[PDB]
């Protein structure tokens, strides 16, 4: 409730970077993260069978299409 | 007795009536969307907009003794609502058995059985009925006919209490009656030649009316012993008294009056008897009758206002000479529009929010100016007549009289009931 | 066939039992409900995202600047087990493609009388005749 | 039976006679409550078809709670010797599972008709 | 290994040789449904953002989601005893969660769980008659709900102008398909953020969870009395 | 939890490994399970006890 | 009962009877009359006075109607009374808060005369300003 | 100016909001709804509080998933009726039930959010912790008993 | 003018700006909604009128 913010604010702006390097060093690379994302979706894309809902919308649209 | 105009985004493709015996009517609309809009009769605007909780609703049904509402979907649903006190209150109890075809038309037998003709060319049956063990499930799915190569649409749906029947007209025009019970078809006629969308009857079943967009409306009768003992129907006259379509009729039967009423995407109206259809005479109302005022003049510069919805147009009296509009779509709906002596301020209308514009005559043309007084911006409003130029009469929906436009109350009396 | 299926369920429920402890990433699609145009004209800022404008491309755990004021092997060995699962589902579908083919020389045989029937692809197709199983 | 909670209707209960006759047709459905269930656990079912008619119905009704947490659809028809006679062996039968894959011959009818079971529940 | 507090303490990040969300242990010794414990010491349950719904919004994130560690939670929710206990898991000890269902084919599994957790109150009535579970609960202070029968708005709006509080918070898993069917997501959720903002909710955020499970979004909403 | 059970899991609810390595090496199944030391298939003689 | 609702009224909308009515707080209706006596007096000191006892012997608005008494109250003997009044710690705290000298020697008096010695120790960092706490120790 | 009844624990509890008849029906949130003011406000009166016991909690489950037919709740009724005052009914579904007797029942759901947020304050005089306690053990004693079989 | 003009009224009658993560939304008048209540679905009831202005049939 004071915001001084003369050196404070250059002091927590320095210790959120360096906590927020230190908190992102150790999650992910982006050198291959790319080939995990995709190794992540293609699993996730076999475990749901979502396909079979587009193709129920599809099935579920055309019902009401009235052939004209 | 009443105009309940809106706006742009809205239609009124349906309507009901309920009145429970000894209390007040409610009409009940359908919006283009998934709403139903239970209006009041205390004023003329809406006091729910309720949300039934699926699809895109078609058409909705009366319940016999006004208690339900059968309320048809667009993803195949027919939803239920029941009216537990009167106005206001809705509350819905059951979602029946559910198809993939889309609903289009309702109809209760009695507490018991509602009928929905669907857009998949068949006409189902289901049984919504309390203290019984088979409710929110259809009974029975009767078939039309379909074209060669076109898919078919059963368009409208009625009962037949006495003759224990219902009427099905679709878009071939083949006039079905099928039985109740047994849930077989009876007779059919391929009479009408176009799409059938609405027909009506009378009180022990002698006749049902049938209409479409042939723009002609046909009768059939069940009238003598004959017909009555072997439950038979003859296609017994047919008129073409209309200019374009139908797309709804309704019939009414009294000791003072029997008469029935038909209108289409024609916007005329027409009267016939039942009773005596071929018989009688033909009663054409004009397309308009203006207990609604669209159109105001003014004696200074000659000039005259002509509002529409949301609208207006001012122009003045040479031959002529076209002046100026405004759509002003900030206001949603119009209602009393009217411009001061000596011209210089007019006021256009709505239910809740009225504006003001100060109109300068800048020669050729009305150079137009807002004025924003702000009890006059939130007051209900339905009639302005301009004693002055400079202060305004306010008319009330809640019974009152203002006089605004220059920095109040007018009070008017009691009413019995 | 009788053990390539059971093989079959034992590497599945070892599949499913390295998915749940298995994470995935996060993308769906996402919307803040706003007011007015005093507020929308200004998009949702990095200030409404309330953090250091690095970790905001997560939809994950995320802080804001309050809360918020080993080299490269567990990445690597992260990524093996991710190629074991998928691997695990590659066996699966070669060897359940084995276990139908198997499965249909089971069933070849049973009883009943057939012309052949075969199709323009080249795989033999399969038509019986038909008639009520006594 | 109270308990057997979505039982079907006219229209719906032809056309999934009719499908589970083509794939009986062409033989990839499994006859029975505990062949049902082991393909509602190795998730090779599509869907399952049961029968509202069985005494008592608790022989069959196991299979619906497995069943809604492996997410599948179950339908009710009215009578154990009509699906029976659909599956076409002569004996009255209780549930039937029909099975997947992706070269058949009855695909889209399947897919059709698995969308009408999930239109109602 | 190592363990993340995210804004609301309860929810953590399990990450290091495998990354992974958990939570805390209102009950130590197992995983009641047959996950992994990551151990610190300190116990630590991962719940999957499949089988759950509302660990996925996590994987979604919020501005301002209403559970808190002392925040009491009510959850109408799905019949399913499962996410309850990692509700419980966040809000520990001090606050509380009231978990209502009504088919007791959960019923019995969520009376097993509550039984071990007494982080966990169990009604076991209806959805719709708060009247009738008056005397089991007083002012909750959050509200979640996970209910698919139709009238998900309308009956959450009855529950959470009866027993949640003022200024409080509601948080929703729209379903698309379990309401309507043949109309798209955006669509139908507006339709819901529209009944909502019309029952006065004010709502915050909606977003659709789209890897984890198909069309069913959350929505987040203010409480105005 | 043995309700919602195939009823040959419950023939052999009880020969767990020897089912499993009868497997596993491509061998022949057994056929009692726990059940075997049920009355009825005590009473049965032969491989109509099986049955 | 009657009569205090409508001194509630009344304080919604004298010293003699103001005394007679510290006199019936004197003797949850005492809680009300004590609390009315408390709005006799926001709205004076020998009723006020009487007061003082008949809140020192035995709800939580009713204490911060107090310190609105307090607030409203020679100081440092009306503080040597209340300190004598207050001194749980919660009401000693606040009762402090709003004579550190009297305060701390409360205090020290209390800590003089088994597990209550960091508890209203600590009632100094709660009240920790830049002479309060310096002062009183110094003057107790 | 009334009495208004609750079910708390496993009582019938009475509590006094010294307010109008109607007014208090009425206005209900620009009364000031806060600890204090309502706490002044709705004012203890009464608690028919029958036992801790499981046949207690039998009498309350009846009492309350039901209409009303306790006779603890009867004899908390034969406790403030002799004046025909305004007695705030909780219940909706049991409230035909409630005016069936000799008495004058009654945003009054908001005064009974109000009642709700302030009772395990000040109104028993009980603790939070320990009325939660009591639901939790009334929720798995009686309300999964009485549901299930 | 009136190109510039027609693409104001755009930036103007515009709510849901994408603007990178995600987009947002506005609301509504709530008392106004109320008493000029029903919005239509425009694409139904064009399918319904264009069904019966069908191409098959004469009308003139």
């Amino acid at each position: 409730e004071g915001t001084l913010t003369d050196h404070e604010r250059k002091y927590l702006n320095k210790l959120i970077k360096r906590n927020s390097q230190n908190l992102r060093s150790w999650d992910l690379e982006e050198e291959v993260r790319d080939e995990l994302e995709d190794i992540q979706q293609s699993i996730l894309k076999d475990t749901v069978s979502t396909a079979n809902t587009d193709r129920s919308k599809r099935r579920r649209f055309k019902r009401k299409q009235f052939k004209e | 007795e009443m105009v309940i105009e809106g706006g742009k985004d809205r239609s009124i493709e349906g309507l009901c009536w309920s009145n429970v015996n000894g209390e007040s009517l409610r009409l009940f609309s359908i919006g283009g969307s998934t709403v139903v809009t239970e209006w009041d009769l205390a004023t003329g605007l809406p006091l729910r907009n309720y949300d039934c909780n699926s699809g895109v609703i078609w058409s909705i049904s009366i319940n016999d003794s006004q208690d339900k509402l059968s309320v048809g979907c667009d993803n195949g649903t027919v939803v239920l609502i029941d009216i537990s006190g009167g106005p206001g209150v809705l509350e819905h109890d059951t979602i029946l058995m559910r198809q993939e075809a889309r609903v289009l038309t309702l109809a209760w037998k009695k507490d018991d059985f509602v009928i929905g003709g669907c857009s998949d060319g068949r006409i189902r049956i289901w049984s919504a009925q309390k203290n019984d063990e088979n409710m929110g499930r259809l009974l029975h799915t009767m078939k039309v006919d379909k074209a060669k190569k076109e898919s078919t649409l059963v368009w409208s749906v009625i009962y037949l209490p006495r003759t224990d029947q219902i009427a099905s007209g679709d878009s071939t025009g083949s006039i079905k009656f099928w039985d109740f019970q047994f849930a077989t078809l009876n007779q059919s006629f391929k009479a009408h030649d176009a799409d059938v969308l609405c027909l009506t009857t009378d009180t022990d079943n002698n006749y049902v009316f049938s209409a479409g967009v042939d723009r002609k409306i046909f009768q059939f009768s069940q009238n003598t012993n004959k017909s009555q003992k072997n439950n038979r129907w003859v296609n017994s006259s047919n008129r073409l008294l209309h200019g374009n379509d139908i797309r709804a009729i309704c019939a009414y039967q009294s000791k003072g009056a029997d008469f029935l009423v038909s209108g289409g995407v024609e916007k005329t109206l027409v009267i016939n008897s039942l009773t005596s259809f071929s018989n009688g005479n033909y009663r054409k109302m004009p397309t308009v009758e203006p207990y609604s005022k669209n159109v105001l003049v003014n004696k200074e510069q000659r000039l005259v206002v002509s509002w529409s919805e949301s609208t207006v147009k001012i122009w003045t009296m040479g031959n002529y000479k076209l002046v100026c509009k405004l759509t002003l779509k900030d206001d949603q709906n119009i209602s009393t529009c009217s411009l001061s002596p000596d011209g210089q301020v007019l006021v256009v209308g709505r239910p809740s929010t009225t504006k003001v514009f100060h109109l300068q005559p800048v020669g050729n043309k009305l150079k137009v100016t807002k004025l924003d007084n702000d009890l006059l911006l939130r007051t209900s409003t339905k009639l302005v007549k301009f004693i002055d130029n400079s202060k305004i009469v306010i008319c009330s929906c809640e019974d009152d009289v203002f006089i605004v436009d220059l920095e109040q109350e007018v009070e008017l009396l009691e009413v019995t009931s | 066939s009788n053990y390539v299926r059971t093989l079959r369920q034992i590497e599945l429920k070892k599949l499913e039992k390295g998915a749940k402890q298995l994470m995935f990433k996060s993308s769906g699609n996402h919307t803040i409900f706003v007011d007015s145009r005093e507020k929308m004209n200004e998009f949702t800022p990095e200030k409404f995202f309330n953090t250091t404008s690095e970790m905001v491309n997560r939809s994950e755990n995320r802080l804001t600047k309050d809360q918020l004021a080993p080299k490269e092997s567990l990445d690597k060995k992260k990524l093996k087990k991710f190629k074991q699962v998928k691997q695990h589902l590659q066996r699966e579908t070669q060897l359940k493609q084995v276990q139908q083919r198997m499965d249909a020389q089971r069933e070849l045989l049973k009883k009943g009388s057939k012309k052949k029937i075969v199709d323009s692809s080249g795989k033999i197709s399969f038509k019986w005749k038909k008639q009520r199983k006594r | 039976n109270p308990k057997a909670f979505p039982l079907a209707d006219a229209a719906l209960t032809q056309q999934i006679l009719d499908v589970v006759q083509q794939a009986a047709n062409l033989r990839q459905l499994k006859k029975g409550a505990n062949e049902a269930t082991k393909t509602l656990n190795r998730g090779i079912s599509e869907f399952i078809i049961m029968a509202a008619d069985c005494e008592p119905i608790e022989i069959l009704l196991h299979l619906p709670l497995l069943c809604e947490d492996k997410n599948v659809p179950y339908v009710f028809v009215p009578s154990r010797v009509a699906l029976g006679r659909a599956c076409g062996v002569s004996r009255p039968v209780i549930a039937a599972s029909i099975t997947t894959n992706d070269a058949s011959a009855i695909k889209t009818q399947i897919y059709a008709v698995k969308d009408k079971i999930e239109t109602l529940l | 290994v190592v363990i993340e507090p995210h804004r609301h303490a309860g929810v953590y990040i399990a990450r290091g040789k495998e990354d992974l969300l958990v939570t805390k242990n209102m009950a130590p010794g197992e995983s009641v449904y047959g996950e992994k414990r990551i151990s610190v010491k300190v116990e630590y349950r991962v719940w999957n953002p499949f089988r759950s719904k509302l660990a996925a919004g996590i994987m979604g994130g919020l501005d301002e989601l209403f559970i808190a560690p002392g925040k009491k939670v009510l959850y109408l929710g799905a019949a399913s005893g499962t996410s309850v206990s990692h509700v419980s898991d966040v809000v520990g000890p001090e606050g509380v969660v009231y978990a209502v269902e009504f088919s007791h084919r959960p019923g019995r599994e969520l009376i097993s769980m509550a039984k071990k957790r007494p982080n966990i109150i169990p009604i076991i009535e209806d959805a719709r008659h708060p009247q009738k579970y008056r005397m089991l609960i007083g002012m909750v202070d959050c509200v979640f709900a996970d209910v698919a029968q139709p009238d998900q708005a309308r009956i959450i709006a009855l529950n959470s102008h009866m027993f949640l509080k003022d200024q409080g918070g509601v948080v929703i898993s729209i379903k698309a398909n379990c309401i309507d069917s043949t109309v798209d997501a955006e669509t139908v959720f507006a339709r819901e953020v529209q009944k909502l903002r019309e029952e006065r909710i004010k709502p915050l955020e909606q977003l659709t969870l789209e890897p984890y499970e198909r069309d069913h979004c959350i929505v987040v909403g203010r409480y105005m009395r | 939890s043995l309700a919602k059970s195939p009823a040959s899991t419950i023939q052999i609810l009880g020969a767990e490994k020897a089912l499993f390595r009868a497997l596993k090496t491509k061998h022949d199944t057994p056929k009692y399970g726990l059940l075997y030391h049920a009355s009825l298939v005590g009473q049965a003689t032969g491989k109509n006890k099986g049955k | 009962g009657g009569l205090p609702v409508l001194y509630a009224q009344e304080t919604l909308i004298y010293l003699k009877e103001h005394g007679c009515t510290e006199l019936t707080n004197v003797r949850a209706s005492p809680q009300v009359q004590n609390k009315l006596l408390l709005v006799i007096g926001s709205l004076e000191v020998i009723l006020h006075s009487v007061m003082p006892i008949f809140t020192f012997m035995g709800p939580a608005l009713i204490k911060n109607s107090k310190g609105n008494e307090k607030e409203e109250m020679h100081v440092p003997r009306h503080r040597r009374v209340k300190l004598f009044s207050t001194l749980v710690k919660a009401l000693g705290s606040f009762l402090f808060l709003i004579l550190v000298n009297f305060k701390i020697g409360e205090a020290r008096i209390l800590i003089e005369f088994h597990v209550n010695e960091e508890l209203s120790g600590l009632n100094d960092l709660l009240d920790i300003i830049k002479l309060l706490t310096s002062s009183k120790s110094s003057s107790e | 100016y009334v009495l208004t009844e609750t079910s708390a624990g496993y009582a019938l509890l009475k509590a006094s909001d010294k307010k109008i008849y109607k007014s208090s029906s009425l206005i209900q949130d620009l009364d000031s709804s806060d600890k204090v003011l309502k706490e002044f406000k709705i004012a203890a009166f009464s608690k028919f509080n029958s036992a801790a016991n499981a046949l207690e909690e039998a009498n309350s489950i009846i009492e309350g998933k039901v209409s009303s037919q306790l006779e603890k709740l009867l004899e908390e009724i034969k406790k403030d009726k002799k004046s025909t005052l305004i007695v705030s009914e909780t219940k909706l579904a049991n409230a035909i039930n409630k005016l069936g007797l000799n008495f004058n029942v009654v945003v009054t759901l908001d005064i009974y959010r109000a009642i709700k947020e302030y009772l395990p304050e000040l109104l028993p005089g009980m603790s939070d912790n320990d009325l939660s306690k009591m639901s939790l053990g009334l929720a798995h004693s009686i309300g999964r008993h009485k549901l299930k079989f | 003018i009136k190109t510039k003009k027609r693409k104001t009224l755009k930036n103007l009658r515009k709510d849901s700006v994408k603007r990178g993560k995600f987009r947002v939304q506005l609301l509504s008048t709530t008392q106004d909604s109320k008493t000029l209540p029903p919005k239509k679905e425009s694409s139904i009831i064009r399918s319904k009128d264009r069904w019966l202005n069908r191409k098959a049939l004469n009308k003139g």
